């Protein structure tokens, strides 16, 4: 029903997708207890937030940042 | 499913399609679907810019345009595939120097009576005329009553419509008169006998459709459109001079879009009032509109102010 | 304090009144300026010859919108629903919903480009520093069905030049 | 030349202040990185909110309302006039 | 406190206590309250009877000039049980001061024009008849300014939903520009900003 | 209620008034109907005037019946002159607006919960 | 990377005018009726 | 046969190359129209001579905000213009009304009143995305008056 509006109009949609583009990252490690996640360069990026990785194997990438992060 | 109130920027659940819908009638229907909410897919033939005067009709994202030819069996199949009701006003006056006019009431209304039937439209509709009779008349008036026969075969549910001679605002029916500043008014054919037909006012016809557009329960069952009272006189041609106080054309001018010394002069005097047993109007109503009151508006000429019009008509007889 | 303007009296002596009767009747004034101060045409015209040459600007200019992304791209926007809530005109429209991994991002982001009044209130509320008014006046299309933007119109329009943008902020960000 | 002083035959003469600045004597760009200082009680160990207090100040003080050798006190002294302000005041 | 906090000045606040003390002294038939705004301005709460009278005393005198009428306005408050409000605002050129005159009303009760006292309340009274609905009698003229010829609602009062009741749109079916009820393309979102905890102790409403 | 009335006193001089300006309307509908070059049956113009004056019928009070007047007394200023251009007038008679059902079962198929 | 190679324009109909659309998942998920058996 | 389609490299190049725009000053946007006819970006003498009377025009322009009481005026003026007419709105208030879009006394959008063609988006469009908005309308005549007479 709705679908007759973009007929012949070629329907802009997003070639890439970030739905998961994340998992290709070389998930880092440190060798320590808690870390500083300020991302993308100093003072451009998420506010500094410290996360604890002590589980066994996991990490936690703060959720602003997304970038897979662990020890 | 209908939501809310019918003002504008509403839904009311019906899609549509209207073929033609550029010239006098079609423009004046869609304007009644650019109010109660719709999805009116109006295609059109050749005209890029003549369709703009329409666009402030549906709110936003309601009416939507396509391009089509109509002798290509695809162009009618690409649009309609999503539709609910589809009416058809298509067709015109004089034989074109290109379209041979014979089947444009036969092949075209069937060419769109192609996959429309197949693809699952419903409440398909078509137009007839009060005066078209398969006996011998009239060269244009004929081929129209063929559709009532030839086309009705397909789509057993139609509710095909049969109105009279109509008088609008920009219409060409009652406007062929009063354009007749000329060697003199010569009635057709110099006789005051059989005028006039049932002159219903264009609102009521265009309020009929959308009253049958979800009626319900009129499909296959054809209707015809009552005029006002009652038949009429010769005075109608005098009435013109009683008050009047005596798309895609070109850049410069055209070559021929004439008065047609042909069917045109004899199509207006064919009269033939016809079968009452058709339901045909108040049932689809509620509408009927007179003449004497609504003929000042559409008629404004070089006085532009004075009116003082007291003169009326009985019916007139055969009435 | 004060001043008094147009308070003067004619001198009234025959050394003067010739000087005011050599004026009315011989037009010795009124040819002073517009016999002259008009011409004075001999100065070079001032015109920016448009289709080619163009005029000045500044790094703080405002205009067509963008959404940056870091190095390898994160769609820098976190959907914190702010650039939406300071907007005077209320153009912005945002709908988040948790992305597959569990990091949050957007779905619909629409800046209407008719309503936006060009504040500079949506450049200055974003803490993660995503949304940024571009410096290009590319605009003017022929249908109002258009200027409404979706998300995936913006990103390109903001990845078409990031060599323009990424070199302005690093002039300007030291002030604010 | 013959067109240079015919621009100087009217409107006095200028040749220094000229409408288009187009030639040199402008400012170039922003070359230097600046540093904007924060002064006004920005430090620690002393600055204490509740002495800086910008807001939290009282309701409008009333005067006698329902439920004496007055000199006909005017709201304030009348205005003394202005000077005539030597510049070329006529 | 000094650096960022606006330094006060006392002298201005002593006199406007006095000079306003005694205009509750010499016209007690009218004035029902007076006070001093902490910023050194005055508000004279006056019954609706004196309006032409009180100003006329403020119109001329040697102790209070107040020749310059600056700003007439209004405020409309529900749950004041007499809805609207007037606020006159007058500058006395010699003595350098502002003294505002508050007079309440309703819709039905008329108020009497100030027009013979000052000729600059000519417009400011035509306007208010449009907006809030207050009706000023004996006014050399009363008409419609700031508004179209169709608005029957008197908008700025608090019952007019922001978008008025009839959008406008032009249609070619005839030749006019005609008026169909208002149908928007976006809700006009209603945000909600009012935060709890009562950050102001001084204004603390009565204990109850 | 104690507040000064506006013009009337009780209901009579008041209902002398509404009778009055009726005629200023009734005597002048049509001079406009040729003046704006708007075309209608002049009797319509005498139906609406009498359609409105019968509308607000239940009014129990002075200073209401005087309030409405002060509106009604105005309009004869604009209309008897030309401060409107055809389209501030004709808006009284609503041509374009599709009908409302106002009945029951016609609602129930169109629109939710009025 | 993550930026283009050549360029584009602002064009009036290119044919591509982009004519925006809606970016979201569905809403109420209407019910499916049961199949062939009674 | 082919003469027609070569003829429209004349008549469809004449109407696009001389425009006689009306303007409506109403609101802020009028000043950033003036600076299009001031000498910097020089509107006239790039083919488009500036304002004329209502009768002689082709492209009217809407700036500004359209309240209720201005609608009855516009609609009328748009008519009288000759045939080859267009309507190019500009500014964020002819597109759906800037802000004021929720007000009581502003018409919402000025598409509703007339069949508008080209749009431009922002409090004042920068006196640039104006001309960029016309070099859309001089490129929006690719149309042919052939293929109405000469097909159907
Ligand atoms: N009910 C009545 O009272 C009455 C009276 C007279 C005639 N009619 C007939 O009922 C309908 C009313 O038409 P009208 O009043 O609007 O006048 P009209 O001038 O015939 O309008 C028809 C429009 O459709 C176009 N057209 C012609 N043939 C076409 C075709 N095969 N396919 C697509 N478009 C075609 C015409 O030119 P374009 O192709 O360039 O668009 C025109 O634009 C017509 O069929 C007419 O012949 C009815
Ligand atoms: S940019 Fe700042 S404001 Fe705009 S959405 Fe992303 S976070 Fe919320
Ligand atoms: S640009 Fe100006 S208007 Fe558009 S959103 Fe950001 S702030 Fe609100
Ligand atoms: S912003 Fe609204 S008001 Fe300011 S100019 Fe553009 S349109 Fe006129």
């Amino acid at each position: 029903y709705r679908k007759v509006r973009f007929v012949g109009r070629q329907k802009e949609v997003n070639e890439n997708f970030a739905i998961d583009l994340i998992a290709e990252q070389p998930v880092s490690q440190v060798g320590s207890r808690v870390i500083s996640c300020d991302g993308g360069g100093g003072a451009l990026g998420h506010p500094r937030v410290y996360i604890n990785l002590d589980k066994e194997t996991k990490t936690g990438t703060c959720g602003y940042c997304g970038l897979q992060f662990r020890q | 499913i209908p939501h809310g109130k019918g003002g504008r920027s509403s839904v009311s659940g019906i899609v549509a399609t209207v073929f033609g819908a550029t010239g006098f009638l079609g423009r004046y229907v869609v304007n009644h679907l650019g109010r109660m909410g719709s999805q009116v897919i109006v295609p059109h033939r050749c005209e890029p810019y003549d369709t703009m005067h329409l666009r402030p009709m549906g709110d936003l994202g309601q009416i939507i345009f396509m391009d089509w030819n109509g002798r290509d069996k695809d162009s009618i199949r690409r649009a309609v595939e999503h539709s609910s009701v589809v009416i058809n006003l298509v067709g015109r006056e004089w034989e074109t120097q290109n379209f041979d006019f014979e089947d444009v009431f036969v092949k075209i209304p069937q060419a769109i009576a192609q996959v429309s039937k197949e693809a699952g439209v419903e409440k398909f509709i078509h137009i007839s005329h009060l005066n078209a009779d398969i006996k011998s008349s009239s060269k244009y008036l004929r081929s129209k009553a063929v559709g009532e026969k030839e086309v009705r075969e397909t789509f057993p549910e139609a509710t095909i419509i049969k109105p009279a001679e109509i008088f609008g605002r920009e219409d060409r029916f009652l406007n062929y008169f009063a354009n007749i500043r000329w060697f003199g008014g010569v009635p057709l054919i110099s006789l005051g006998k059989k005028t006039v037909k049932q002159p219903v006012y264009i609102v009521d016809v265009t309020k009929g459709i959308i009253n049958a557009i979800k009626d319900p329960d009129a499909r296959g069952k054809t209707f015809a459109f009552v005029g006002p009272s009652r038949y009429l006189l010769f005075d109608l041609v005098q009435y013109v001079f009683a008050v009047a106080h005596r798309i895609g054309r070109l850049f410069e001018i055209s070559p021929f879009e004439p008065w047609t010394t042909r069917d045109k002069v004899e199509r207006i005097h064919t009269t033939d009032k016809i079968l009452p047993h058709l339901p045909g109007l108040e049932d689809l109503g509620v509408e009927a509109t007179p003449l004497e009151l609504k003929a000042i508006e559409v008629l404004r000429r070089h006085r532009t102010y004075r009116w003082l019009s007291s003169e009326i008509e009985d019916v007139q007889p055969a009435k | 304090t004060y001043k008094y303007v147009n308070l003067r009296e004619p001198s009234m002596d025959m050394k003067s009144v010739t000087d005011r009767a050599a004026q009315t009747l011989l037009w010795t004034e009124l040819i002073r300026g517009l016999g002259m101060t008009l011409s004075y045409l001999f100065r070079e015209p001032a015109t920016i010859n448009y289709p080619f040459e163009k005029g000045p600007l500044s790094p703080r200019f405002r205009g067509e919108h963008a959404l940056r992304r870091y190095p390898s791209g994160e769609e820098r926007c976190i959907a914190c629903k702010l650039c939406e809530a300071v907007c005077p005109a209320q153009a912005i429209t945002i709908e988040a919903e948790p992305r597959a991994d569990g990091s949050r991002r957007t779905t619909r982001y629409d800046i209407d480009m008719t309503k936006c009044i060009y504040c500079g209130f949506c450049q200055e509320a974003c803490p993660v520093d995503a949304i940024v008014e571009g410096p290009n006046f590319e605009f003017s299309t022929e249908t109002h069905e258009e200027l409404l933007y979706n998300k995936e119109k913006l990103l390109n329009n903001g990845d078409k030049w990031e060599a323009e943008i990424a070199a302005n902020i690093q002039a300007d960000y030291l002030y604010r | 030349r013959f067109i240079q002083w015919l621009r100087n035959w009217a409107s006095g003469r200028d040749l220094q202040a000229k409408l288009q600045l187009r030639y040199q004597e402008i400012s170039k760009r922003t070359q230097p990185p600046p540093k904007l200082p924060v002064g006004p009680s920005h430090k620690l160990s002393n600055n204490y909110y509740c002495t800086r207090d910008g807001r939290r100040e009282a309701m409008p003080p009333s005067i006698v309302m329902s439920s004496s050798e007055k000199k006909a006190v005017s709201p304030a002294p009348p205005i003394k006039r202005w000077e005539l302000s030597q510049d070329e005041p006529y | 406190t000094r650096p960022t906090v606006r330094p006060r000045n006392d002298v201005a606040h002593k006199q406007l206590s006095a000079f306003g003390e005694y205009v509750a002294e010499i016209l007690p038939k009218y004035v029902q309250q007076v006070q001093v705004s902490c910023f050194n301005e005055l508000e004279i709460c006056i019954h609706p009877d004196g309006v032409i009278p009180v100003l006329t005393f403020l119109r001329d005198h040697s102790n209070a000039q107040f020749k310059s009428l600056a700003d007439l306005t209004a405020v409309d408050i529900p749950t004041r049980q007499n809805r609207f409000e007037i606020v006159y605002n007058l500058l006395s050129l010699r003595f350098n001061s502002r003294i505002r005159v508050k007079t309440y009303t309703d819709e039905l009760t008329p108020i009497e024009s100030s027009v013979p006292v000052y000729k600059a309340a000519n417009w400011y009274e035509r306007e208010i008849w449009d907006m809030f609905g207050v009706f000023f009698a004996n006014h050399p003229d009363l008409r419609r300014i700031l508004t179209d010829y169709g608005f029957e609602g008197h908008p700025f009062r608090k019952d007019f939903p922001l978008s008025g009741y009839v959008e406008l749109r032009y249609d070619d079916e005839v030749k006019r520009v005609v008026a169909e009820p208002v149908e928007l393309a976006q809700e006009f979102r209603k945000f909600d900003l009012n935060s709890p905890w009562e950050a102001f102790p001084a204004y603390r409403q009565p204990p109850e | 209620t104690s507040v000064k009335p506006i013009f009337s006193r009780d209901m009579n001089e008041a209902k002398r008034r509404v009778r009055e300006l009726y005629r200023a309307w009734y005597r002048e509908v049509p001079n406009t109907v040729h003046l704006f070059q708007l075309d209608i049956s002049v009797k319509q113009g005498r139906d609406k005037v009498r359609e409105m004056f019968k509308k607000n019928a239940h009014i129990t009070d002075p200073r209401v019946v005087d309030l409405l007047v002060i509106k009604g007394k105005m309009e004869l200023e604009e209309t008897i002159k030309v401060w409107k251009q055809r389209t501030h007038v004709m808006r009284f008679f609503h041509e374009t607006e599709a009908p409302r059902p106002k009945d029951f079962l016609s609602k129930f198929y169109v629109g939710h919960d009025p | 990377k993550f930026i283009w190679t050549n360029h584009k324009f602002n064009l009036s109909g290119t044919p591509q005018q982009y004519v925006p659309y809606s970016t979201t998942r569905k809403k109420i998920q209407e019910w499916v009726p049961p199949s062939t058996p009674y | 046969e082919y003469v027609v389609a070569k003829l429209d490299d004349l008549i469809n190049w004449a109407r696009r190359s001389s425009l006689w725009p009306m303007t409506f000053g109403l609101a802020c946007c009028a000043v950033e129209m003036m600076h299009m006819a001031a000498p910097r970006y020089d509107m006239d003498r790039f083919g488009v001579v500036f304002r004329a009377s209502p009768r002689q025009s082709d492209v009217m322009i809407v700036a500004g905000t359209l309240t209720n009481k201005m609608a009855p005026a516009l609609r009328k003026v748009y008519d009288q213009m000759p045939e080859p007419r267009y309507v190019v709105s500009m500014g964020s208030c002819a597109n759906g009304g800037g802000y004021y879009h929720y007000s009581y006394s502003v018409v919402r959008g000025c598409d509703r009143i007339v069949p508008v063609d080209i749009y431009v988006p922002g409090c004042p469009p920068t006196a640039e995305a104006l001309l960029y908005g016309i070099l859309q309308l001089q490129k929006k005549i690719k149309r042919e008056k052939r293929l109405r007479i000469w097909y159907r």
